[PDB]
């Protein structure tokens, strides 16, 4: 995990679009991979939905053979508890998409560092 | 902050771009009052420039003023001569506003810029309120102004 | 004189096109309306046979 | 790209002609169609929970409304048509579609493929 | 007294910012306005 | 199932001459997209069962073939058929549209052009 | 305050009974823009409740950005659409307004108990503005949407 960020060099940056099936996303603040930016929101506005509509989404790519839109998902819970995470896997299991994806899930319940560690973690398994 | 506030000490030309008039779109997207340097002047920087510079930061300052009628008052409407200063201190902005020169990329917009004097006349021309059959939008987005009377003739259609 | 001329001329070319403008469209269209149910109809059912053959197997 | 620059845009004074000449209540064509416009785009983008999409439709439907066509009929309806629009698209012009997705961008041929299909959608959403 | 089995218009201001004056005639013209034949009315201000 | 098509006709919807309808067909077709986006939606069919495997794996394996028998030989038939005089009380009342109102309207039309040709001479 | 602020994460349905509203007398004092549930949704509850709700929760979420303006303004020279639908939203918000049974004795009032359907109902009438031709109070204290009525008849 404590593996550091890369270089410059070994960059490129971005030129591809990245899809959300969000309309609103993609053309607006359209967003390309690679990338990083905020969610930020209040409280089940969905608020999570967001995400997931549009790992879904990427399910049709995930259903190209792309690798250029065939992506991988991975879903960082923090702090969320099991029945919210219950409730979302379930959502990509039944939406499968699940396929594709990892789940990394600290719950509301984990020792501290557990949550803290598992963007981390996240974070190498997407390295 | 008390750092920028700090730093600020240690300033002695000030940028402060003013995420509003981002908000406000702009690109330029500056704080105009507030954007300084202690180090304008009559001489060095001459008084021309000085001088528009200084009635020109009054009347955005003045205009701000005028905001406060404005808001919840009138938007195409109360008083006119005030109109007359607002309308012109809204070319300003917009002649403030000129393209960016690689966000192109973003906006298609050809990037310009101006060398001081054509600027500076820029405004004494619209001070001279020379352009107010001409009308806002015009303005909006140039290098100098000219390319704003152009911009007028391709908006007349 | 040249009042009546134009009074016969608009009343006839009226009734020659009202007449075939209802003549064209019947046809076609009652010819539509009959096979866009049957379309609708059949379409139902096709459905509603196999998506049994899912939801029961499933 | 193609819509969306301009709709952005366009959204941007609509979003604006809620403050110049506006707190609230005020009226003028000109800018009344803007803002009609802009109140369809709104549910054009208003995509509500629950929605992974592709998006060449997006912009198909998306295209309808920057180009003006639907303008007319009240939110209500749109997304109504939208789905309606859809199959209809999904189906026909699935041809097409396939098109817009090929090329990454409508051609001007697929575009006109759009304005009669649209049009005549809209009519056929009478007609 | 005159009468007509029969220029129905009011009168207002330019601008609100003032009271329900413009409520009033709005509402009392067209309160009006369903009962007659003839039916054009004339808004002075605005 | 299995079921074929025809597409929207606004002309049609307007002009049924036989008034007890005329409500009907706009309404009508507006059912219709219910079934025409439905059936786009679904498709035909699920996979089926490797019973050789799941018994495998089922401990009481003799239920996976009994089942299977039942399920693998049957065949629920389509939901049938009870209505198909829609296009025949229609092609009727499309004579009824042609014969009936062709004629007349045809031969009034005649008169019409016959007394123009003379109005232009 | 951190400790809700987190507490919230825990939740599945969060009463805010709110305070402002209190003051508005009313018990039911909730805010359901505050109060919010995580199993309110078009799922789990229906749409209608959703949207009869959204259409409310929008008319509100308006309001709610008027009052202040009107606060200065009143609604005077605003919008009488706006006035419709804000005392609307407001007599939907009377409508809400609900007496306690267990409470007779500290409401006087006695106790209403609606089921779903004089629920719905009771907002898609308001909403259909069917009602309005009436005083907000009417709506006030409610049962279902007939004593709302009963009501009006009892004040005109």
């Amino acid at each position: 995990v404590g593996l550091k960020a890369p270089g410059i060099i070994p960059r490129i940056s971005v030129r591809e679009p990245m899809q959300t099936g969000i309309k609103a996303v993609d053309s607006l603040v359209p967003i390309g991979r690679g990338q990083r930016e905020l969610i930020i929101g209040d409280r089940q506005t969905g608020k999570t939905s967001i995400a997931i509509d549009t790992i879904i989404n990427q399910k049709r790519f995930n259903d190209g053979t792309d690798e250029k839109k065939k992506l991988y998902c991975i879903y960082v819970a923090i702090g969320q508890k099991r029945s919210t995470v219950a409730q979302l896997v379930k959502r990509l299991t039944d939406a499968d998409a699940m396929k594709y994806t990892i789940v990394v899930s600290a719950t509301a319940s984990d020792a501290a560092p557990l949550q803290y560690l598992a963007p981390y973690s996240g974070c190498s398994m997407g390295e | 902050d008390p750092a920028p506030a700090t730093t600020f000490a240690h300033l002695d030309a000030t940028t402060v771009l003013s995420r509003a008039i981002a908000e406000l779109g702009i690109y330029p997207a500056v704080d105009p009052l507030d954007s300084t340097s202690r180090i304008m002047d009559p001489n060095i920087v001459g008084s021309e420039h000085y001088d528009v510079a200084r009635g020109v930061q009054k009347i955005l300052q003045d205009y701000k003023s005028l905001q406060d009628i404005i808001a919840i008052l009138g938007m195409d409407e109360l008083s006119e001569e005030d109109k007359l200063t607002v309308s012109r201190a809204r070319k300003i902005q917009r002649f403030l506003s000129q393209p960016f020169q690689v966000a192109e990329v973003f906006t298609g917009h050809l990037g310009k810029l101006v060398p001081l004097k054509e600027t500076i006349k820029g405004f004494q021309q619209i001070l001279a309120g020379e352009y107010d059959h001409l009308p806002e939008q015009a303005f909006y987005m140039v290098g100098p102004i000219e390319e704003a009377v152009a911009k007028a003739d391709k908006l007349a259609e | 004189q040249l009042e009546e001329v134009k009074q016969a001329s608009i009343k006839q070319i009226q009734d020659a096109i009202d007449m075939e403008k209802s003549q064209q469209a019947l046809v076609q269209k009652r010819h539509y309306l009959f096979d866009v149910q049957r379309n609708n109809i059949a379409m139902a059912l096709e459905v509603t046979y196999r998506e049994r053959l899912h939801r029961v197997y499933r | 790209k193609q819509v969306a620059g301009t709709m952005k845009l366009e959204l941007a004074q609509y979003r604006e002609v809620a403050a110049f000449a506006q707190f609230g209540s005020d009226l003028d064509a000109a800018t009344q169609q803007l803002l009609s416009r802009g109140v369809r785009l709104t549910e054009l983008l208003k995509q509500g929970q629950y929605s992974p999409m592709a998006i060449e439709e997006q912009v198909a439907v998306i295209y309808a409304g920057v180009r003006g066509y639907l303008d007319k009929l009240e939110p209500s309806k749109i997304t109504k048509f939208e789905n309606a629009f859809l199959s209809h698209v999904i189906s026909q012009h699935q041809a097409l579609l396939g098109k817009i997705r090929t090329d990454g961008k409508i051609s001007e041929e697929s575009d006109a493929k759009l304005k009669e299909i649209v049009t005549n959608f809209l009519a056929g959403f009478e007609a | 007294d005159i009468k007509t089995p029969e220029l129905i218009i009011g009168v207002s201001s330019d601008r609100g910012l003032c009271g329900a004056i413009h409520s009033s005639v709005a509402k009392q013209m067209k309160s009006e306005a369903a009962n007659l034949k003839e039916v054009k009315i004339i808004g002075v201000g605005d | 199932r299995k079921l074929a098509l025809k597409t929207i006709d606004w002309v049609a919807f307007g002009e049924i001459i036989p008034r007890n309808q005329k409500a009907v067909a706009n309404s009508l077709k507006s059912w219709n997209e219910t079934l025409t986006s439905r059936l786009a939606t679904l498709p035909e069919k699920p996979p089926a069962i490797d019973w050789a495997y799941y018994k495998a794996n089922v401990a009481k394996a003799g239920l996976v073939d009994d089942f299977e028998k039942k399920f693998n030989a049957l065949k629920v038939p389509i939901p049938e058929d009870k209505y198909t005089a829609q296009v025949d009380a229609e092609e009727k009342e499309d004579v009824k549209s042609c014969a009936e109102f062709l004629t007349q309207s045809k031969t009034r039309i005649q008169e019409y052009e016959k007394e123009l040709e003379k109005m232009r001479n």
